[PDB]
């Protein structure tokens, strides 16, 4: 369960990333393909190579919704409840892919916060990205 | 994969017993219900909206058939299981574009199952063994994701 | 989240391993050592033998708790606070190995329950055991 | 595990720039920080109740720059980390009864420590290369274990 201390720390380097979210979302997606290639088995359908137009258009959507989620620290279920849906009704992502991703997410905002990045802050948005996974999953089954 | 000589005859043993056709249809039956997710992959198959509808599916019954087929085939070959699936993994990466947890996700299923079948003939000493077994087949077949 | 139908599934298979959930338990832990030598690393102090005393007491403790789990699988995190807050606070066992005893903990009830352990049953046992899982996991961060 | 030639150089190169002593204490310390429970086996160290207790602390430092000395020295031996690390696993499994997931573990907080500290640099690819490092690291450390 995210803390008080765990929503102030997320809410504040997620606000430090503020107009880069979009860029940094296609960072971490293109991180996560060449880390972990088995992800790629779910987007057979896109370009992926270094600055596709397909993973830039996805990038922004993650980052969104990652703000959207931040923005509704309280209660995440409901306010990501279309796309729990769409992951577990169609999409149908393996729960273990969302800990790659969330892992290059993290990794993205440590090379883009070098003051913002602490211990405590790294430790509330590991919390928190793993929080927004146990949702988009809490319908699977 | 890395059995000791008794772990290899354990697992020849009890495969013998082993009907295919039926525990494998049982095995991807089972995988569907149990990890509803997986079922992303048959949309050809038909009805899939229930356990009973899964279960009596004439081509889950006839996928698993395939699948654990290719699975015993394996058993034959567990001293190089890589170069034995290595086509399978080009085909299910490439084309398929199938996720190697799913192979996990069916071991899993595929143990559960060989134990419902056995009772305690399927000792624990005899699941460590598939346990290496589903593992490196798994791995065999993941070995050419790229 | 554990539907009306996976608590009836839960509850009627539990109620068949009855007298025999010590056994059950001892045998699911067994199952563990053997197939998934890592969890060993948490017991150094446990003679791990088949027929062990340790074993034996140790599993008898699990299964009671999953008794107590499925009697109240309603409000299980009340049910398992005290035992939430063990492993959160001392045992520290990492997280990843709850899911290698919930697996051995299946597999020894399929090996059991032959007429009971149907696709769906076996679907909700399985919820059921990540569930406990989840709740034991709970106060770790 | 099996980098490319372009990615054992630029494991290689980013690596001359690491103080080894300083990423170790950062390391360990995030370890204990972001994963509290890991903290089970630092009992005799001390205060370790706050971020800022935790990575303070003396021991913590000190351990932190052995263990990454170990691990440096293996960067030595990319082809064959499984050998290089044998000892090193057999002492984690029967005497220091760790659990393998913790190496796992400290591989996600090194690349995060490493990101971190070196920017735009530690590019998607050279992170890539770092995976199978931290990978190929933790199975070699876990391999030993029975
Ligand atoms: C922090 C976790 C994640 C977030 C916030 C997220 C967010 C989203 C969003 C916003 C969409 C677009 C929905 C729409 O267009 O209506 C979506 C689509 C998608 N996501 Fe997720 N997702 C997450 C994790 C994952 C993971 C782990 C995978 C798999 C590696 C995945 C695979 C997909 C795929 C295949 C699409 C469709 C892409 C397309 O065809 O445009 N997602 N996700
Ligand atoms: C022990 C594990 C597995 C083995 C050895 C295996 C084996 C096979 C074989 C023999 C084929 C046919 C290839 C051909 O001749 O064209 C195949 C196709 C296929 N497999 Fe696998 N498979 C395994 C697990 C799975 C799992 C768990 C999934 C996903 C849930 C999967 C999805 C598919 C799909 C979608 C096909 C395409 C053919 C069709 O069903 O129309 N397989 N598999
Ligand atoms: C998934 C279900 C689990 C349940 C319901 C459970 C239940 C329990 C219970 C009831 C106790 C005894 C508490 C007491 O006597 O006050 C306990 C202790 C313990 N558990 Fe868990 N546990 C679970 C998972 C794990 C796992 C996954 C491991 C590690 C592989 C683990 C390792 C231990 C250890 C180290 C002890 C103490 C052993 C001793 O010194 O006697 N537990 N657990
Ligand atoms: C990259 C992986 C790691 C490497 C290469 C490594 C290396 C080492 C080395 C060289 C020692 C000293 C052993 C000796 O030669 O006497 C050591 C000790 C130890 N390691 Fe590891 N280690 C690793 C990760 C970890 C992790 C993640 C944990 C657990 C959170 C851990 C817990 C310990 C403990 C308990 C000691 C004993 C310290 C004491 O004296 O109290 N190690 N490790």
């Amino acid at each position: 369960v995210l803390s008080p201390a765990d929503k102030t720390n997320v809410k504040a380097a997620w606000g430090k990333v503020g107009a880069h979210a979009g860029e940094y979302g296609a960072e971490a997606l293109e991180r996560m393909f060449l880390s972990f290639p088995t992800t790629k088995t779910y987007f057979p359908h896109f370009d992926l190579s270094h600055g596709s137009a397909q993973v830039k258009g996805h990038g922004k959507k993650v980052a969104d919704a990652l703000t959207n989620a931040v923005a509704h620290v309280d209660d995440m279920p409901n306010a990501l409840s279309a796309l729990s849906d769409l992951h577990a009704h169609k999409l149908r992502v393996d729960p273990v892919n969302f800990k790659l991703l969330s892992h290059c997410l993290l990794v993205t905002l440590a090379a883009h916060l070098p003051a913002e990045f602490t211990p405590a802050v790294h430790a509330s948005l590991d919390k928190f990205l793993a929080s927004v996974s146990t949702v988009l999953t809490s319908k699977y089954r | 994969v890395h059995l000791t000589p008794w772990e290899k005859s354990a697992v020849t043993a009890l495969w013998g017993k082993v009907n295919v056709d039926e525990v494998g249809g049982e095995a991807l039956g089972r995988l569907l219900v149990v990890y509803p997710w997986t079922q992303r992959f048959f949309e050809s198959f038909g009805d899939l909206s229930t356990p009973d509808a899964v279960m009596g599916n004439p081509k889950v019954k006839a996928h698993g058939k395939k699948v654990l087929g290719a699975f015993s085939d394996g058993l034959a070959h567990l001293d190089n299981l890589k170069g034995t699936f290595a086509t399978l993994s080009e085909l299910h990466c490439d084309k398929l574009h199938v996720d190697p947890e799913n192979f996990r996700l069916l071991g899993n299923v595929l143990v559960c199952v060989l134990a419902h079948h056995f009772g305690k003939e399927f000792t624990p000493p005899v699941q460590a063994a598939y346990q290496k077994v589903v593992a490196g087949v798994a791995n065999a077949l993941a070995h050419k994701y790229h």
